[PDB]
Order: structure tokens, then sequence, then C-alpha cells
């Protein structure tokens, strides 16, 4: 999926029907930026729970 | 490994008593080179299963050294003796616990094996298990009578030398067993000193999750916090900042985690401390364990 | 053979403070007069062998129905140890299942006087089913040739 030679860790899956309010673009540049985010990337990484 | 060679040489007067210039006889020759056949025939007439050399290695050691089995199961019934030393203090249950020999350290503990039998500096089997991450080496060990909070010549534990490799899965071990926690060496360095020093941020979580202190403090007040700071570990700084770690703590140098940062010039570590450190040449080194056969 | 004089060791299984650990530590000693070991690791002053009446009645009743290898071929205690166990079994005075830890318990560390500073004392101990050390459950008594020879 990723062109780059860089690997693979973590797959966000945001998938949905059109509703108001939802941009899922929007949605993606959302938990694109929260992955980018220093705390939460850490987080994710020591994660053993949702 | 010719057997009726070596029955030949016996029967006309060849000395097992002869020494290679490494210190061998033909007894560890044969427990070197898996021999079976050879070694029971030499245990058979007149061969001493303790022989050593300058370096104090017996047949019992290089057959645990080269993970031989069927000499080590042959040598401990007829005298091989699981409590000899090297010369660095090393019993043969040093090398089985360091090099994953689980079926090999069972014989030896069966036949009298200790595992709290001490190096020249102190290091114990468990100390090897735990260093090396074998955390079916480290129950066993802790299922005959092996102290997981005994420590070596400069005070590190078996969870110490744990946090300096980083392997979680012993460490769950050792903290289920009763170790305690926040075990200092001479210089007060806990494991989450050295987990922090060294890099190891799942330990690190591992660690605070079951209840380290995130500002202790050693001898010269070096907080974990210190050490990721003085190291450049920029995730170990925001996870120890995250559990309570303070940024203003001072230490007997007269340094605080950010100083340090920007003495040694890590952008990264400064970047993120500066945010929390409000407006205002020694390193740090935990104690290690320079012990190898 | 014999019948001039012999050296005798009398060695009990017991635990140290130290890492809390299994060991045998050796109690007192005969050459024709018997010195027993202190608490502080220095031997007392030789006497003539005292013995309980308790001890020489339990030492008969044990010894009627004992397993005695005579004219044992073996240079090595892990083989004399061996071989005791097996015989043990053979005549019902210890279960098969008591074997492995008998053997770890009769093989472990043999300390003596000069490893007792080493560790950090000595104290009774059980073996249990396992082989973990245990604290002895009847009242412990002080030893009597400890308390009237070794206090000095």
């Amino acid at each position: 999926a990723v062109e780059l030679p860089v690997p693979i860790r973590f797959l966000f899956v945001l998938l949905g029907p059109e509703a108001p309010h939802i941009d899922y673009t929007q949605l993606g540049r959302a938990a694109a930026t929260l992955m980018s985010e220093r705390v939460f990337r850490i987080d994710a990484y020591m994660a053993q729970s949702r | 490994g010719h057997v009726e060679t070596v029955l030949a040489l016996l029967e006309k007067e060849a000395s097992q008593a002869c020494m290679t210039k490494k210190g061998f006889t033909p007894l560890h020759v044969a427990a070197k080179y898996g021999k079976v056949r050879v070694a029971e025939l030499l245990l058979e007439r007149d061969a001493h299963p303790n022989a050593a050399g300058k370096n104090g290695l017996t047949p019992l050691h290089v057959a645990v050294h080269h993970n031989n089995l069927d000499i080590v199961k042959l040598l401990l019934p007829r005298g091989g003796s699981p409590h000899s030393p090297a010369w660095n203090g090393y019993t043969p249950l040093h090398i089985a616990a360091k090099q994953n020999q689980v079926e090999v350290a069972r014989s030896l503990l069966q036949y009298g094996g200790s595992a709290n039998a001490e190096s020249v500096q102190g290091v114990t089997p468990l100390h090897l298990a735990a260093q090396e991450g074998h955390a079916e080496m480290v129950a066993l060990l802790l299922s005959k009578q092996a102290n997981g909070n005994l420590g070596n010549k400069s005070g590190l534990t078996p969870l110490h030398l744990v946090a300096q490799e980083g392997h979680v899965p012993v460490a769950d071990v050792l903290i289920k067993h009763g170790v305690m926690v926040d075990a200092t060496t001479r210089m007060g360095y806990t494991p989450l000193h050295v987990a922090s020093h060294y890099g190891n941020i799942k330990l690190v979580k591992f660690l605070l999750q079951h209840q380290a202190d995130v500002n202790a403090k050693t001898k010269l007040g070096y907080s974990p916090l210190h050490q990721a700071a003085q190291q450049g570990h920029t995730d170990i700084v925001t996870l120890l900042l995250k559990n309570g770690a303070s940024p203003n703590e001072v230490s007997s140098d007269g340094t605080t985690p950010l100083a340090i940062a920007k003495r040694l010039g890590y952008i990264s570590v400064t970047d993120v401390l500066k945010v929390v450190t409000d407006e205002t040449h020694r390193m740090s080194f935990p104690e290690t364990v320079d012990e190898i056969l | 053979p014999g019948t001039h004089k012999v050296y005798v060791e009398l060695q009990e299984l017991v635990m140290d403070e130290k890492n809390q650990e299994l060991r045998w530590m050796e109690a007192a000693r005969w050459v024709q007069l018997e010195e027993n070991l202190g608490e502080n690791g220095a031997w007392g002053r030789p006497h003539l062998s005292h013995l309980t009446f308790w001890s020489l009645l339990e030492l008969r009743r044990v010894f009627t129905k004992g397993t005695v290898l005579l004219d044992l071929q073996e240079t090595s205690l892990a083989g004399v140890a061996n071989q005791l166990l097996d015989r043990f079994i053979f005549e019902d005075q210890i279960r098969p299942q008591d074997r492995e830890e008998l053997l770890r318990a009769l093989l472990l560390k043999h300390s003596h006087a000069g490893e007792l500073e080493a560790l950090g004392g000595v104290k009774p101990a059980v073996l249990t089913r396992s082989g973990d050390p245990s604290q002895p459950l009847l009242p412990q008594h002080s030893s009597l040739e400890t308390q009237l020879f070794c206090e000095q």
C-alpha cells in the first residue's frame, strides 16, 4: 500500500456512509494528525487496550 | 570418539592426568566434542570428574558450554560436581543459565546445583538468565530457591539487569515472584533509572505500571528523567513526564534534567523539556556487570 | 581395619539467612572428642560426647529397620546418594515420588565453618514436598553443646 521503503506499523481504517457533518477526508486528516502527535504516538506504541 | 583406540591406549598405560596447554584432560576433550562413549570408558577406568586447570574449568564446565546433554547426564551421577567454580567463580549452572540450556539446568539442579551461587563479582545464574532474557530459565531457577532480590557487588539485582537490556517477559516473572520494584544499587539507581538510561521504554512503562518511583533520586540526586535526558531518549522523556516526573528537581551536581539536554545538545529532548521546565560537567552512569567467561 | 582413631563429621540440612536457601552446614566434629560449631563460626572446646536418652532410643528404632549398603563401589557422593535412595525405595522407606527432592537435598552445597561468615548465618529448616525450605513447626530447642561449650 505504501510505495516508500518505510515499514508499516499502524493501520487506520475509517469507512462509513454519507452522513451530515462527516467529511471522510477531514476525518482521515484528524486521525493522521492525532497519529502525528508525540504523546498519542508514544501512547499508541505502548497501548495494551482501547 | 575412537573408543577402541582409547581402550587400547589406556591398556598400555596412557595417562589421563595429562593436560593440554589450555588445561584439558582427555575427559575434557570428550566433554567438549560430545563423545559419550569415550567419556563413559574414561570415567570407567580412573578419571577424575572434577579435574581442572589454571582456569578452573571442569569437564562439566566444557560439557555445559558446548551443550552436550549426554555428557552432562553422564558426568553428574559419577561425580561431576555442580558446585565447581571457574576462575571467575562461575559454576556449571552459571553457563547453562546464560545459554538458555533449560534441560541441562534441570539436570544440574536435580544433582544439587545452587541458583544463588555467586561469581567473583556477586553474579548468580539468575543474574545471567535475567540479563539474557530467558523467562523460562528464570522461572526454573526461581522455583529452586533463587533470590530475586540478591544484588551483585555493585548492588545490581536481576531486575536491574533486565532494565539494562529490556526484556518485558522476564520482568513479568520477577515481579510476580515478589521482587522489589524499587531496589537500589550502591549509588542509588533503581531499575527505572536503568531502563530510562538505556532507552527501554517498554520496561519503563512496565515498571511504572507496577508502582515504580518516577521521581526517585540517586545519592547524587539524579532522577530517572535526568538519565533519559542525558542519553537523549526523547520518548522516555515524554513518557516519564506524563507519569509524574518533575522537570525542576535538581541534582547534587547542580544540573536540572534540561540543562543536561542543552549541555550535550539534544535538540529533541531540549524542545520537549523546554515546554515543561520553568525559567531559572558530570555524567551519571549506572553500575554495570563486566563479568564474562 | 581402623581401631586407632577416625574423624567423624556431622552436618545438618539448614537454610542460610542470606538467600533463605537450603544447604548443609557442619554442626560438630569428632576426633576421639567432640567439638561443636558456634553461631559466630568458631568451634567450641573439645568435650566427651554425652548423649540424650531419646537420641539413643530413636537411633536404635531407625537402625533396626535401616538400609545398610555395605561394600558399595562408588567414589562420589552423587553415586552414594543414588544407590541409597534406590534402596530406600526397594525397602519401602521412601516412596518413589520423594526421590527427586531427596536427591536434590542430599546433593546440595555442603558448606563449612569458613563459609558461615559469608552467609548471613544458619537457622533450622525442613524440606517440603517441593524442595523449598520451611521454618520448623515444633518448638525448636537450642543446642545444649552450643550453649555450654561455644559461648566464649
